[PDB]
């Protein structure tokens, strides 16, 4: 006879408790484990992979399927707007529900990182240009005009150069800037020429991403 | 002081008081439905807000037991499983909604012979710590100058609530009473602020009304002795 | 220092108290101008009256408009920097009275219940920036913040006594709540004054007493950054 | 990063949430011989396959507790004890068959009122692991262009199934509702692979229809702002 | 098999019991601690805090409200008696509830710790005179001369000394002693000169402040 | 479940307790007159508990 105490909450159902058992047959033994010269242990391999993001969602036909996955440019438009990113926010509607880590933040609130975009340039072998890409910092309201783009960060994107080039934001929460891109100068060609080009984009994280905050949310269906 | 130990802080702040009450009427108006959610909110009540008000960094996990019984005292052999859904998906409006099927959701199942049910639930919110004032606008939104379609309904300062359901195929016949007992675990505090003195008149809001209080008149005249 | 026919200041023998040994310094932790900052400008006169009752002020944003870098700030949200504030009565022989100022952290506004219907409309767009004007006191118990006055005391605090001296200086330390957090969004502090001494005075005396704001950075900040 | 104490990988994975359903109807239709079997289908239901389609190569345990309880919440004293028939013998189709009569097969037996039951199985799969896809022919037979007479039902892949039964001279009177979760032990993946993002039209295969779906339209116009 | 007794008292719910359970979640790491220069650990840091009693709790009109704060004084009163400080007491009813102590203690029953008052002077530049503040010891019954209250503890109140006069009660607990203020001297001014003034009047408590038993009661509502 | 030990500290703000006392046992200033709670005096005990039935 041992004195025991007995604690309140006997038959609670916990769903976050850990628990292990003895196996029924301790003879059988399992396979032994394989050995590969490459291994990885962490899930940090994800957060490296390039995903395409795109914003002309507009057409839904059938055969118009293949054009989706880029956004044509013409010489006909002069300085007009090329394209309008919307707020930057995975958990929020837009191009971020087809990447990995939108996705991923589905059971998740709380997220901060950095963001860096990365521009080559395909056009023909006798033009001459240049564009610029710039970042509004936050506090700053959508451009107006070109001069409260350029208070803010730009890069300079020369012909000559094609994917060197890097822009970093620093720092990333969730109420923030936005980003916006204008044809810089119009893109002419002399007789002989195509009328038309594409330009294709980048955008990946650093490895600065953490997550703290775990939510009961589910997205399907 | 010469000996500190009887003056142990243990007794200074642990101290278990009824919070809450849940009903389960069989029939009913006000909960037609059948089914009943609970958020945790502490503001709810004036009494227990007086002891958490002279805080305002805090962080802590939590730990509930939950007991059903008659009115007469008399128990009864009936079972419950508890399923929490995390505050960031939203919670269920009618009963066709996914959030019973989700099993992502963890749950752990104890029974009632059993010694009393302990489970503690990590911080999930994501913020760093609970903040019960707030000097500004509480939408953490880049627009300044409109209002939210959900105004008013911000589940997203809370913690979440829980789902009960009956186990078998027809419904439960009897109604139970329930009672729930509040603690805190870690006491951590900064900024040493006042309490309240006058009562509430709002849940919400701490506004007051034209008739003015005084703390006492004991004194019949000053002059006087 | 000053352009125009103002450049008064505090003696150089000023007596700074430290408070718990936790004075003011740069966190620098991993967890140019400086030629513009240091000069101060003299704010307008106010004339004090007697059914004066007392003022408050939101900050940074009555500096929005007034400063000359306030203008440009408006879209940069970021701001660092201590105060250093000296308050002075410029009183004769012939005047009594007694000054409490404290700073209260967060300083919350609660709406009013009046009426036979307690409910109430949103505020005014006039309202929204009163400017110099600022607001008038309706129930003093509270000030416009729920709080009783005598309970004050837990926050820094000085007394002002007329008998030895005339002018001090207090230092409240910069608080908050993240490494980095916006100045724009989150309101830092606010300044109270009460009237402890009503006004008395005979005939042939000053019936006016000069209120004097000093601003000062005793603290001086690099800054710069995209927040 | 500075700190990974509160970043442990431990609430990355681990959720219990409902994945299964057995109903013991006292007379029916589907299931007039008064028993069923429930083979452990990890395909059989979408939102839990889309959380382990992510991984390729795993060999893990198992560990399942069983409730029953009435649709009012109510508890009674009923006691089941459960017995498991390998997977490499052939699963009972009639009431007459000799899978009740092996005594060859190991059991443990516990009550309800004790703490909650914790039951382990080892991998008795012949393969090394479990693979979900396979580019080529299940069948592992060295005849490649006949079919097997048992195609459509290959229990050489699952693991088996459980067998239940009353304890008493009579059949049980009263209908019982059960509610299982499931969770991994181990977690251990090697090839990562794409999950999937439009809906399944049958069970067993991937296929879709003519009718395509797009993640989002929210854009009014891409041109505008 | 293992052999265990079963103790008495299983099923009783325990309102003291402290107890501890494991997380759903183990993988999930909670915000870090936030470093800052200042640390304060205890709730000490509140005894040194000063509170205003006031003893005019006659009024109640709405327009009389900022004059609670103090009490006047004029000369036109001689030699008669200032203010009658009631017993004290946190736990009774009168100036005490308002403190912050007081309200600490309705929770609670037996205190005891020493007491300090602190009195400044706040004349005309011309005035000359005499205050004297004195403590009645225990034992002793309300002065009903002057001749009684000198016997016990008395400090002299110079005008050229503001408030480094500090008188210390040795010890209250809970029957006990009285206090009492008198006019020591008439407040005499000539022409040109105001007729009223007003005193400040300090009180704060010692180091040696103890608590013993906790009590379940609640002063709300 | 095993049965029930629980253990309460001694919360009375005397020293220990006194069984007998030469005196009066009123420890206030007042000793001539008595006070209005006379012959009730929980002063000196130590408390007592509640019960309620759990159900409507």
């Amino acid at each position: 006879g041992f004195p025991t105490e007995l604690k309140p909450g006997t038959n609670q159902f916990l769903t976050t408790d850990d628990g292990v058992s003895a196996p029924i047959l301790p003879n059988f033994h399992p396979t032994p484990c394989i050995h590969i010269p490459g291994e990885v242990r962490n899930l940090l391999e994800l957060c490296q992979v390039e995903t395409i993001l795109e914003v002309n969602n507009v057409p839904t036909n059938a055969t118009s399927l293949m054009e989706r996955l880029r956004f044509p440019v013409s010489a006909q438009a002069g300085k007009g707007e090329l394209c309008a990113v919307f707020r930057a926010d995975p958990g929020r509607s837009g191009p971020w529900q087809s990447t990995l880590l939108g996705q991923l933040c589905g059971y998740y609130t709380q997220w901060s990182g950095s963001l860096e975009v990365t521009f080559m340039f395909t056009g023909s072998f006798m033009a001459t240009g240049k564009m610029l890409i710039a970042y509004t910092p936050p506090g700053g309201p959508l451009p107006k005009d070109r001069a409260t783009a350029m208070l803010g960060t730009h890069v300079i994107w020369d012909f000559g150069l094609q994917s060197s080039v890097t822009l970093v934001i620093p720092w990333i929460s969730n109420t923030t800037g936005l980003v916006s891109i204008w044809y810089q100068t119009n893109y002419v060609v002399p007789i002989g020429a195509p009328n038309t080009a594409y330009i294709i984009a980048l955008a990946a994280a650093q490895k600065n991403f953490t997550m703290q905050l775990c939510k009961d949310a589910s997205d399907i269906l | 002081s010469h000996s500190t130990a009887e003056t142990t802080l243990d007794s200074f702040f642990s101290r278990a008081g009824l919070v809450g009450e849940i009903d389960l009427p069989l029939e009913g108006t006000t909960n037609p439905n059948g089914y009943a959610n609970w958020d945790i909110d502490i503001t709810g009540y004036a009494q227990m807000r007086r002891k958490v008000e002279l805080f305002t960094y805090m962080r802590f996990d939590a730990e509930f037991t939950f007991v059903a019984c008659t009115p007469t005292g008399q128990v009864v052999p009936q079972l419950l499983q508890y399923m929490f859904v995390p505050p960031g998906a939203p919670k269920p409006d009618s009963r066709e909604s996914l959030a019973w099927q989700t099993a992502t959701n963890p749950s752990v199942f104890v029974k009632l012979s059993d010694p009393p049910a302990q489970v503690s639930v990590p911080f999930m919110s994501p913020a760093s710590a609970y903040q019960w004032f707030y000097d500004g606008y509480p939408t953490f939104g880049e627009h300044k100058q409109e209002k939210d379609l959900e105004y008013g309904a911000c589940p997203n300062n809370m913690m979440g609530t829980f789902s009960v359901r009956t186990v078998g195929t027809s419904k439960s016949k009897y109604p139970l009473v329930i009672r729930i007992y509040m603690r805190m675990k870690h006491v951590r505090a900064w900024i040493p602020r006042p309490m309240r003195n006058q009562n509430y008149l709002f849940k919400a809001n701490p506004n007051y009304a034209g008739n003015f209080i005084k703390p006492t008149g004991a004194s019949r005249t000053a002059i006087t002795t | 220092l000053t352009i125009g026919n103002s450049t008064i200041t505090t003696q150089e023998a000023a007596n700074i108290i430290v408070g718990y040994g936790e004075w003011p310094s740069y966190c620098s932790d991993s967890d140019r101008p400086d030629v513009s900052v240091n000069r101060f400008y003299t704010l307008d006169t106010k004339l004090w009256e007697k059914s004066s009752k007392g003022w408050y002020w939101k900050f940074p944003d009555v500096l929005t408009e007034t400063g000359v870098f306030g203008q440009n700030a408006q879209f940069h949200y970021l701001y660092r920097s201590g105060f250093c504030i000296h308050v002075q009565c410029n009183a004769s022989k012939f005047h009594q009275g007694a000054l409490l100022v404290a700073v209260l952290p967060e300083y919350v506004i609660g709406t009013v219940a009046g009426g036979t219907g307690t409910e109430d409309s949103h505020p005014p767009y006039k309202q929204t920036q009163p400017g110099a004007d600022g607001f008038e006191l309706q129930h003093p118990y509270v000030l416009d913040a729920g709080i009783p006055i005598s309970q004050l005391t837990v926050c820094p605090h000085q007394w002002i006594n007329l008998r030895t001296n005339n002018c001090a200086t207090i230092i409240v330390p910069y608080i908050n709540a993240l490494p980095f957090d916006s100045a724009l969004n989150h309101c830092n502090f606010g300044l109270l004054v009460v009237p402890i001494s009503p006004l008395d005075y005979d005939q042939g005396a000053t019936p006016v007493i000069p209120i004097t704001i000093t601003l000062a950075p005793m603290c001086s900040e690099f800054a710069g950054l995209r927040q």
